[PDB]
């Protein structure tokens, strides 16, 4: 009685475009074109697909199948699979928090640009502003200029001294105080996700119609726009020129694996939640297949969208697009790409749809990000919770604002990197490995093939079987070992992070991980019996 | 104005190391990239690498990675290049040249640094006055010379009367044989100041730090 | 990397003629080529940057052109001091590469080689050596024969020819033919004679001196 059976989605296309909305984000736009053109160019497509087929797709489809089959949250599903690994559901809840502290501040920057892009003369065109230094040298100014080590462009000056105000902080040590503009921007973001999540899957699923389709439109406008620019073939040459020798490096495969994993994002509980609210009779194999193939191809065309404008920018400057595309991160889109689109007709248009496109890219993904955690807590503490959804949703949203207050600082950008590199990647890889191993090895991949066989009507192929049993946990294990062995020294804006950052990072990387061995200790520590007896009753799910 | 004063020539035995300086002056030193170009005898220019004087930002060439090490000092505005594992190919002239960041041209260069990598002993030059005979017919102009014989390496300077005058001085290149060089110098000066006044050739060998001056006598 | 190819290692021109040096790059460069002028014995001097723009302090007689891969350096009024070796260099892709180098040799009218023979000095006779010198100054072109005569016989062992580079004032080559001998052999012969065969005249110029205290 009472609630009993769970709710169901409003249409097939909503959940298709919804999982597509989670899959597609900023990184699809600029991360993949950079990592592609840097690691052997077009040849990077060869391992990228392999790491997709053997790694990303199986985790994606396994996660999705479990989600639609068991209809449980990220915490409650472990109660009915492997209770000792229930802490996994908790770990994600912490991980997501760390992500929601920086991912939306980027959307706040794109939002600050968007509202600052309504003026007839764009701010980052002239140097006669209140934030530019004496180094600021700009165009529509005398030709022959010969750039100096200390000179700075109006776009770099605008991004550095205004929207970030990063010159007012010395690094991780001193980063305060808070830029209230980005606080209001990210507040508006938390509002626009508040009215798109608070109701549940119906609103996220309806806002997704806009948040997942518009990026293709803006990418299409900047695509046909960037294609008509003179000398844009340079960026395409640098973008797709095959350099097969780079394929001999054992690093490149690692980069491809990490890319496809962190662009499909399986085992994060978001796909579990998005899959939970669907029909048991409804097919999901085709769903997972098509959805991934969209995320990959969308990245492929996004490469052109970026490197066409970068090619035109390298033509107006002096070629070897790599030099104009050295820095990967927020500067490739907020400085180089913005300064590139500044010299184009009706620049207000392309600017508005560009930064609006950035916000539109982050919105759907963060919808899904929150959706997974919300589903997990509501399903884990029912009746004690579900009293209202706006209460718990409001709680997690304002929590994400207070979490971003460290990021809204002057040196917030610094923290963004520290959180983007150190915290998420190793832990997420770990929980994906433990999750995959627990579904494929503990629960038994045989019974999983029986669950899919009861789901779609047919048992999954021997390919999916061997991928889940061996190829996928080895796929995650690869990136785990390669990551731990060579953690990266990182620098941003002529500032090398202190030696101790990794320590801090490891804290932020493990402070979220402590819950699973301590929960195994809590489960095995709480029920008396013998060690062999209690772990045998704790590995087998509920019989009824 | 803008001056890049490099260091003198260096004679070093193969397998050792050698450091070359580059005193920059006449501009804001922190405003420009400091580059190093290699020039082999009879070869083209070869870009070794650059350095950012602010933080020592060395950007090398894959062909010179581990072969050259660029350093910089702001306290004296001087850039250095150190070379290890010296062979016969490194026996070339090296320049340090200033460059902006974009466009990347080399506006101002140094005078060059002659590096000789050989185990041959530094041999002092033999200065012998090449004077015309006493039976020649003195016309409107007399041609004189001075012979520099047997020295190593090629670091040598033949001057004429403290450089006054030298509007008709033909200096012949040095030739290498059995590990020792040999060159000759000539000067065409009118007969109305000889042998009345004093004409003297000065031979200086910087590698051996010697300077022998010989006056021409008929 | 980028390979800058200057197919013509040498180019002959005259004072006042229109000269143009070519430069071939590996790939498309847009307008990112700089031309340098290295005078014999000097550091390379920057003349052109970004294909066509001239650098400050460069006379109006130096121009640049080209857009894409092939670029051209033009001199309208060649002067005697414009005698140098010109290099081309790309400035877009890391690393920055240079051209092979084009030596610009100046062509003028023929000049008679002034031959002067020199007896071994007393300081060298004192050391125990004796070198008879034969200077050949101000002639054109470079091609010239030098024949030695100790006592009328063509001496060929111990003869070294040293050609200097072209001149920057009158564009005239100059060479030295050196005949190095021992003191014992020097005090057993007297009148030394060196002769030169040039294209200015069919009869070689013959110079002679005597050992007996001149
Ligand atoms: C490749 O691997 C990934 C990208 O795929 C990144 O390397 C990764 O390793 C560290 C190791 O702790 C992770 O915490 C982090 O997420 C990331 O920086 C680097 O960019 C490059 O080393
Ligand atoms: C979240 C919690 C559990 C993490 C705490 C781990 C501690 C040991 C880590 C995290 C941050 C680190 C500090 C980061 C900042 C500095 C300032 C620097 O001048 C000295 C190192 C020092 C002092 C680090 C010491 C080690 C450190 C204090
Ligand atoms: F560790 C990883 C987490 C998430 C991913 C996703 C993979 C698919 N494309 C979008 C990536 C970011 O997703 C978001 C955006 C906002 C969020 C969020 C997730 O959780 C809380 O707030 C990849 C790796
Ligand atoms: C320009 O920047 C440099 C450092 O990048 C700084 O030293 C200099 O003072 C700046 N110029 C002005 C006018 O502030
Ligand atoms: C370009 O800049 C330099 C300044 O370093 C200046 O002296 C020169 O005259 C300018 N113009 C050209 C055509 O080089
Ligand atoms: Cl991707
Ligand atoms: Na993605």
């Amino acid at each position: 009685g009472s609630q009993g059976e769970r709710e169901t989605w409003g249409k097939k296309v909503d959940f298709l475009l919804s999982v597509i909305g989670y899959a597609v984000d900023l990184g699809n736009v600029w991360r993949f074109p950079y990592i592609c053109a840097q690691n052997g160019g077009g040849a990077f497509l060869l391992p990228y697909t392999i790491m997709a087929i053997f790694g990303g797709i199986p985790l994606f489809y396994m996660e999705l199948a479990l989600g639609q089959y068991h209809r449980n949250g990220c915490i409650s599903i472990w109660r009915k699979i492997c209770p000792i690994f229930k802490g996994i559901g908790y770990a994600i809840c912490i991980i997501a928090f760390y992500i929601a502290s920086y991912y939306n501040t980027i959307m706040a920057w794109a939002l600050y640009y968007l509202i600052s892009s309504f003026t007839d003369q764009l701010p980052w065109t002239s140097c006669k502003n209140s934030w530019n230094t004496g180094n600021c040298t700009n165009y529509f100014s005398e030709d022959n200029i010969t750039w100096t080590l200390h000179s700075t462009s109006p776009a770099e000056e605008f991004y550095t001294r205004h929207v970030l105000q990063i010159h007012r902080s010395k690094g991780l040590q001193d980063l305060g105080g808070i830029s209230w503009q980005l606080a209001l921007c990210i507040m508006l973001i938390f509002t626009v996700i508040y009215f798109s999540i608070w109701k549940g899957v119906k609103t996220s699923g309806k806002v997704v119609w806009v948040t997942a389709t518009f990026p293709y439109i803006a990418l299409s406008v900047l695509l046909v726009r960037g294609a008509t620019l003179p000398g844009a073939w340079r960026g395409v040459l640098f973008y797709l020129k095959p350099n097969w020798q780079k394929l001999l490096e054992t690093g490149v495969w690692i980069d491809a694996a990490a890319q496809i994993f962190f662009s499909l994002g399986p085992g994060f509980g978001v796909l579990l939640a998005f899959a939970s609210y669907n029909k048991f009779n409804n097919n999901c194999y085709q769903d997972a297949l098509v959805t991934s193939v969209v995320n990959c191809m969308t990245s492929f065309v996004s490469g052109f969208v970026i490197f066409t404008v970068l090619g035109y920018m390298a033509e107006m400057r002096n070629e070897d697009v790599s030099e104009v595309a050295k820095d990967a991160g927020p500067s490739l889109l907020f400085i180089t790409y913005a300064e590139a689109i500044a010299n184009m007709p009706a620049s207000t248009f392309f600017a508005i749809i560009f930064f609006l496109m950035l916000i539109t890219l982050g919105l759907d993904s963060t919808f899904a990000g929150l959706e997974g955690v919300i589903t997990a807590v509501l399903d884990e503490f029912p009746h004690v919770w579900a009293k209202r959804r706006e209460r718990f949703v409001l709680a997690v949203v304002i929590t994400c604002f207070f979490g971003s207050l460290v990021t809204l600082t002057f040196g917030g950008a610094y923290v963004v990197k520290l959180l983007e590199e150190y915290a998420t990647g190793p832990a997420v890889l770990t929980v994906a490995l433990i999750e995959a191993v627990a579904v494929s090895w503990f629960y038994g991949i045989t019974q999983f093939c029986r669950d899919v066989k009861e789901m779609l009507g047919f048992s999954p192929g021997w390919f999916w079987r061997i991928c889940w049993v061996a190829i996928s946990p080895l796929f995650l294990l690869f990136i785990i070992a390669s990551f731990l062995m060579s953690p990266p020294q990182l620098r941003l804006f002529q500032y090398n992070y202190p030696y101790w950052s990794i320590i801090l990072g490891y804290a932020i990387g493990t402070s979220s991980f402590i819950c699973i061995p301590t929960y195994i200790a809590y489960r095995l520590i709480i029920t008396p019996g013998t060690f062999k007896e209690r772990i045998i009753k704790s590995i087998t799910p509920e019989t009824p | 104005e803008v001056q890049l004063q490099q260091s003198g020539p260096e004679l070093v035995k193969p397998g050792a190391s050698v450091k070359i300086s580059c005193k920059a002056s006449g501009y804001t030193f922190t405003d420009y990239y400091m580059n190093w170009v290699k020039q082999s005898h009879g070869k083209s220019l070869e870009w070794i690498g650059n350095i950012n004087p602010n933080n020592g930002g060395t950007s090398y060439n894959q062909k010179f990675k581990g072969k050259a090490t660029l350093t910089v000092d702001k306290s004296s505005t001087t850039a250095y290049m150190e070379l290890r594992s010296l062979t016969s190919e490194d026996s070339a002239v090296y320049y340090c040249t200033r460059s902006p960041v974009r466009p990347y041209y080399f506006d101002y260069w140094g005078q060059g640094t002659t590096l000789t990598v050989s185990s041959a002993k530094t041999t002092p030059p033999s200065v012998y006055p090449l004077a015309p005979g006493c039976g020649d017919t003195t016309g409107s102009s007399v041609t004189l010379g001075c012979l520099v014989k047997g020295y190593f390496p090629e670091s040598v300077t033949v001057t004429w009367n403290s450089g006054s005058l030298s509007s008709s001085v033909h200096t012949f290149p040095a030739l290498l044989q059995s590990g020792l060089y040999t060159m000759s110098s000539s000067v065409t000066v009118p007969s109305s100041t000889w042998p009345s006044q004093t004409v003297t050739c000065s031979v200086a060998h910087p590698a051996s730090s010697t300077t022998v001056d010989k006056k021409l006598e008929p | 990397d980028i390979v800058m190819t200057q197919s013509h290692k040498f180019m002959s021109t005259s004072v006042g003629d229109r000269v143009s040096i070519t430069c071939k790059a590996s790939q498309d460069v847009s307008t990112a080529v700089a031309w340098y002028q290295q005078k014999p014995g000097q550091s390379p001097k920057l003349l052109i940057y970004s294909a066509s723009y001239r650098y400050t302090g460069v006379p109006d007689r130096f121009t640049g052109s080209g857009s894409g891969t092939d670029f051209t350096f033009t001199i309208s009024s060649v002067q005697a001091e414009d005698l140098a070796v010109y290099y081309c260099q790309q400035h877009y892709s890391i690393p920055r590469t240079f051209g092979g180098g084009t030596k610009l040799e100046i062509k003028r009218a023929d000049a008679a080689p002034t031959v002067s023979i020199f007896p071994p000095s007393s300081e060298q006779l004192t050391s125990g050596g004796a070198s008879v010198v034969c200077f050949l100054n101000n002639f054109y072109p470079k091609d010239i024969n030098v024949k030695w005569k100790i006592d009328g016989s063509e001496r060929q062992n111990g003869v070294l020819n040293s050609w200097t580079d072209q001149d920057s004032k009158d564009s005239t080559y100059s060479m030295s033919s050196t005949l190095t001998l021992t003191k014992d052999e020097y005090e057993r012969h007297n009148s030394y004679t060196c002769e030169a065969t040039h294209k200015t005249s069919t009869s070689p110029i013959v110079k002679s001196f005597n050992r007996n205290e001149c």
